[PDB]
């Protein structure tokens, strides 16, 4: 279709190393047609000559064809298999590229609406399966088109009635069993995908409500609805593979009507030849040979939805637009924060919440802000702004009395240094975990740094050379939140939001954390949103709040009173 | 070792569609006959009318029976492969029912261990990866042996050198592809450890871009996303010239048999080559019946190869799913006492202990009595095994010890017939129905809607009604047409409450719950907790002053067990 047009100009970033991939599968067709049909004529030139014609008869030029023809066909396949997925390999990696160029922009809020967990899978392998359009699409159908064409070009040099219908039978089966096959297993293509993800959720609900459902009794009525949801999703298999049955044995009377066609009419007379002997072989075995090109035809257009499917699931996902935009002022980050927003106002998309109901504060250079507010608050949404996941509609939010929004992305990012609540880890070197943070680290700094966080049992051994992430060195909570700290202590940002620092740690972790925040984040303006009432007893202003609104602000006291 | 004892479990679970299985073999053998029919006929016509030259109508016999050997090769394409589906369903359709059952009768404590997102892949992904092993892999791994030995067969009568090149290269097949799987296996360890860290490398990336943002290393990882796959083509590209290598080899011995089968018969219709037949005069008939076969004694093991990524497949997702069905599980007695009455239970223990699945106990020797009808709240340190008691008391651990319910042992309890007296409310609200109105009418489905109407109103989940937009009836699927924590966990209070219940179990109700529906959960199950005995689990030490008897657990035991003194 039209959804492959941004797709297909990625292909053409490598476009001489496709065509050679395709090239090559032309060529290794048309040997494997031309070695059968040589050996074909082969013995029936010399069985019709006998021994009477060994004299007359050249045998050496068709003997060394057939040893050109077979070494060029396996040397062939060889050069084509790996010049074709070196070819995708290449395409791969600017199908990478362009995803991951586009998903980033709206990283925070196009992505919140989806779901984190299958849009994430999804997305991979709906990139893996665009990377697949040259190999199961595009290199059968055009090298089959072509491998039709020399070989009716090729057979009219003898007769031409003949070319033309071996020819036009296997081009009118090339245009033709694609698409009337891709047209008649498209209802089962949207129903099998649609009951899949049917009984997904349907198996779902049966094993997250297993203690809800065996109290109730529904446990053995809902797994018979989703037993039948299995007998309605394996008879929507079946009436696919009944799709390919047909393929295979239509494509075999096809390419047995060639045959009979060929022994037939090519017996009439080849070229004007009342008796044209050898030539009624020449005909007939290449209708035998020339229908493994269109073998991968028919599987082929199909495997063309399933790429259309993917890249419009894709190109909707990558075209919708930022929520927010950074104007390149090239502005400079200054040594200070002074953190004030006048007044903002903001809503969730599609949600009445309205959780900031228009608050107000000022955080001067230096000071250690503790919003305080329990779960539910939308006290995270306060930190969402600062970064500007999201921008506040009728809402002004300052820094260093300059505007939140005139600040370039460039500038913002190494202005404020956000520890997350989720810190991920990237499943690399701990060195390369670390230098996310600040590029331009030595690597004295980082052991350094990572010593006074007091995360040592990760330089104990291999401390930057050791794999953490997946299939390497798991951090555990609370040593996970030291490297969030480690990571913006190293980025050395003036402004620092903390959002929950301390959610799930046990007593004698939290003590250390809010002793390691006060002492290393000094002289940095610090904005720090919890539910719990420990620490706040250093921190120079306290803001005490409930759905989107200050109620209890001012207090330099250790924690609201009522809370203690 | 083990590779070896997983491919033994997929030969026992080919017992239900062994008949299926046999007539994939059977049709592979007569696919084979047939192809020798097709060949033999082909000769006979090609021979008749370029040596003899006998005209068209003449071999009309030959064509009449050309054309039926051509329509019953593709019928039995057709019924093949459709056996060999229905072979292959029959394995899926009667694990994935032994999968459920031994999911259901391990019980929620079982099911809760891992994710429900990675018990979806055993279900759906791990199981149907063994379609292709018993559909298009068994089937075509005995067309692969009878075919090329059909073949030889036949053409082993007309030359004893044609059908010797075919047979020739029937062992150096397997020899230059262990010649060839020593570089590959050598490469498929060196390069293994990097690949299974490059492979995940763009999802790793892919996920937290959050993180990536925030430090401003967006534009920095496109070029970490560039050198791992830079990185990933270079290695899999030395993995694939030996990949490539081991397949082509047999593309090398289908060209030189068809060259081979070519010259011989060439020179040998000349005069040079006289060794292959059996002193009588090599044929044309007899040479396009060798090589039409020729290609045709190679296709059968060049499929094979094709379908042999599912032989691995299917061996990996049968580590899962054995493993799974090789875990020793221990679950509760199935009873078959009944309760004489619906009135409120006396629940008694004494040195009681709860196992696991796993086998360890969680709660340790813990002796409590409750007497009928009295609400006991129970409370104490996180971890400390509070929530397996409650668990224990539903019917979803197995205990050795003493636990009766109103005189009789839990063990001899039917659990279809004493979950009818047992009510729950967990502390994360699980809504499985489709729409919100069968939620509340989870317990019983046709209850009049008179009913309904009262129950309703007792969780105050009305309230929120005209902020969904169908109402009552609408939809609550997790996708797209959620609920308020706070919202749909008072529709799960209604649903506990529909049906009255001589036990009611609270797990937490109020956690993480906003300041309005904590109100009006806790106050809609502080008087439904009076009717019947109660036996709560709550994290807040507050208001609990109207509580009968507080149990405090540190450990799994009952340590402090006062009324709030």
């Amino acid at each position: 279709m039209r959804a492959l047009l941004p797709y297909l100009a990625l292909y053409k970033r490598h476009k001489w190393m496709l065509s050679l991939g395709i090239v090559l599968a032309i060529v290794t067709l048309l040997a494997s047609i031309g070695l059968l049909t040589l050996s074909g004529w082969f013995l029936s030139a010399s069985a019709v000559a006998g021994v009477a014609g060994l004299y007359s008869f050249n045998y050496m030029l068709p003997a060394a064809g057939v040893r050109g023809a077979a070494i060029t066909r396996t040397a062939g396949r060889y050069f084509e298999r790996l010049v074709s997925h070196d070819a995708t390999f290449r395409v791969l990696q600017h199908l990478r590229i362009y995803t991951f160029s586009k998903l980033l922009p709206l990283s925070p809020a196009g992505l919140a609406r989806y779901r984190q967990g299958e849009l994430l899978n999804r997305v991979v392998a709906d990139v893996d399966t665009l990377d697949h359009l040259y190999l199961r699409v595009i290199s059968p159908l055009v090298g089959a088109f072509v491998v039709i064409m020399v070989v009716t070009i090729g057979l009219s040099f003898l007769d031409f009635t003949l070319a033309f219908t071996l020819g036009g039978i296997m081009l009118l089966t090339l245009f033709l069993m694609p698409p009337l096959f891709y047209r008649a297993g498209k209802s089962t293509g949207q129903n099998l995908t649609h009951l899949r993800g049917q009984y997904r959720q349907q198996l779902t609900a049966w094993l997250q409500g297993q203690a809800e459902l065996t109290i109730f009794g529904a446990s053995d009525r809902y797994r018979t609805q989703l037993e039948n949801t299995e007998i309605q999703w394996l008879e929507a298999q079946r009436r696919q593979s009944e799709l390919t049955a047909l393929s295979q044995a239509i494509m075999l009377l096809i390419g047995a009507l060639a045959v009979i066609l060929m022994l037939w009419m090519a017996s009439g007379g080849v070229g004007g030849n009342a008796q044209p002997g050898a030539l009624i072989a020449l005909f007939v075995f290449c209708a035998l040979a020339a229908f493994e090109a269109l073998a991968p035809v028919t599987g082929a257009f199909q495997h063309l939805g399933q790429v259309i499917a993917s890249a419009v699931r894709i190109s909707d996902l990558t075209d919708q637009k930022p929520e927010v935009t950074f104007p390149d002022t090239q502005t400079r980050v200054a040594d200070r924060v002074s953190l004030t927003l006048r007044d903002v106002q903001f809503t969730y998309p599609e949600q009445s919440q309205q959780a900031l109901k228009g608050i107000s504060l000022q955080v001067n250079a230096g000071e250690h802000i503790a919003i305080l507010g329990r779960t539910g608050c939308g006290k995270s949404t306060l930190l969402q702004q600062l970064t500007r996941a999201w921008d506040p509609q009728q809402g002004e939010i300052l820094l260093n009395d300059s505007p939140i929004a005139s600040l370039n992305e460039a500038a913002l990012r190494q202005t404020i240094s956000v520890v997350p609540q989720r810190v991920h880890l990237f499943s690399a070197t701990l060195r390369d975990n670390l230098l996310l943070a600040s590029p331009g680290s030595s690597d004295e700094a980082l052991s350094e740094i990572l010593r006074r966080v007091g995360l040592e049992k990760l330089l104990e051994d291999a401390g930057l050379n050791s794999w953490l992430g997946e299939g390497g060195r798991q951090l555990s909570g609370g040593e996970l939140r030291r490297l969030a700290i480690a990571r913006a202590l190293l980025h050395d940002a003036p402004l620092v939001l903390l959002d929950q620092p301390t959610e799930g740690l046990d007593a004698t972790t939290e003590s250390q954390i809010l002793e390691l925040l006060a002492e290393m984040m000094r002289e940095k303006t610090v904005l720090m949103v919890t539910h719990r009432l420990r620490g706040l007893s250093r921190f120079q202003q306290i803001i005490v709040m409930d759905n989107g609104q200050i109620i209890e602000q001012g207090t330099h006291a250790e924690l609201l009173a009522r809370q203690g | 070792s083990r590779q070896k004892e997983l491919t033994r479990w997929l030969k026992q679970q080919s017992v239900i569609s062994q008949r299926w299985l046999n007539i994939s073999r059977l049709l592979g053998f007569v696919s084979g006959i047939l192809i020798i029919a097709q060949a033999w006929f082909m000769a006979r016509i090609l021979q008749h009318m370029i040596m003899e030259n006998i005209p068209r109508e003449a071999l009309l016999l030959p064509f009449t029976l050309l054309v039926l050997t051509f329509v019953l090769r593709a019928w039995v394409v057709w019924l093949r492969e459709r056996v060999g589906y229905h072979a292959g369903q029959h394995i899926r359709f009667a694990i994935r029912r032994q999968v459920l059952d031994r999911l259901q009768q391990a019980g929620p404590a079982w099911i809760q261990g891992k994710p429900a997102g990675s018990w979806a892949t055993l279900v759906l992904e791990q199981i149907d990866d063994m379609h292709d092993y018993y559909a298009r892999y068994l089937p075509q791994m005995a067309l692969a042996v009878s075919v090329p030995l059909l073949i030889v067969v036949a053409i082993f009568p007309s030359n004893w050198a044609a059908a010797l090149i075919l047979l020739g290269t029937a062992p150096l097949i397997p020899l230059f592809m262990a010649l060839v799987g020593m570089g590959a296996a050598d490469a498929n360890r060196r390069n293994f450890l990097a690949l299974a860290r490059l492979s995940g490398h763009f999802l790793d990336r892919l996920r937290g871009m959050e993180t990536l943002r925030i430090f401003g290393r967006g534009e920095a990882e496109i070029e970490s996303i560039r050198s791992a796959s830079e990185d990933f083509r270079q290695r899999t590209m030395e993995v694939l010239r030996l990949a490539f290598l081991s397949s082509g080899i047999l593309e090398f011995f289908t060209s030189l048999s068809i060259a081979l089968v070519a010259v011989y018969f060439g020179f040998s219709y000349l005069g040079e080559l006289d060794f292959g037949h059996y002193d009588t005069g090599v044929t044309l008939a007899a040479g396009f019946l060798a090589l039409i076969l020729a290609p045709e004694f190679f296709q059968p093991l060049r499929d094979l190869g094709t379908f042999y990524h599912a032989k691995a497949q299917a061996v990996g997702a049968a580590d899962s799913l054995k493993t799974f069905m090789e875990t020793p599980l221990a679950h509760p007695q199935r009873g078959e006492a009944e309760l004489a009455s619906t009135d409120p239970v006396t629940i008694e223990a004494e040195e009681l202990f709860i196992t696991s699945p796993e086998g360890k106990t969680l709660a340790g020797p813990l002796n409590f009595t409750l007497p009928a009808g009295q609400r006991a709240v129970l409370v104490g340190r996180s971890g400390s095994g509070k929530s397996s008691l409650l668990n224990a008391l539903s019917g979803f651990l197995s205990y050795q010890g003493s636990l009766r319910i109103n005189g009789i042992e839990l063990r001899d309890l039917s659990p279809e017939s004493w979950r009818k007296h047992l009510s729950w409310v967990g502390q994360n609200p699980q809504l499985p129905a489709a729409t919100l109105r069968d939620n509340v009418l989870l317990a019983r489905p046709d209850a009049s809607e008179q009913e309904l109407q009262a129950a309703l109103d007792n969780a105050w989940v009305s309230e929120f009604l005209p902020l969904l937009p169908q109402g009552v009836d609408t939809p609550v699927g997790d996708q797209a047409a959620r609920l308020s924590v706070g919202q749909a966990q008072r529709v799960a209070v209604a649903r506990a409450l529909l049906n009255p219940c001589s036990l009611l179990l609270l797990d937490e109700p109020a956690a993480s719950l906003d300041a309005h529906s904590e109100q009006r959960v806790m106050e809609a199950l502080n008087a439904a907790s009076l009717r019947q005995t109660t036996l709560m689990v709550t994290h807040q030490l507050e208001d609990l002053a109207d509580w009968d008897v507080i149990w405090v657990m540190q450990d799994g035991r009952i340590i402090e067990q006062g009324r709030y003194a």
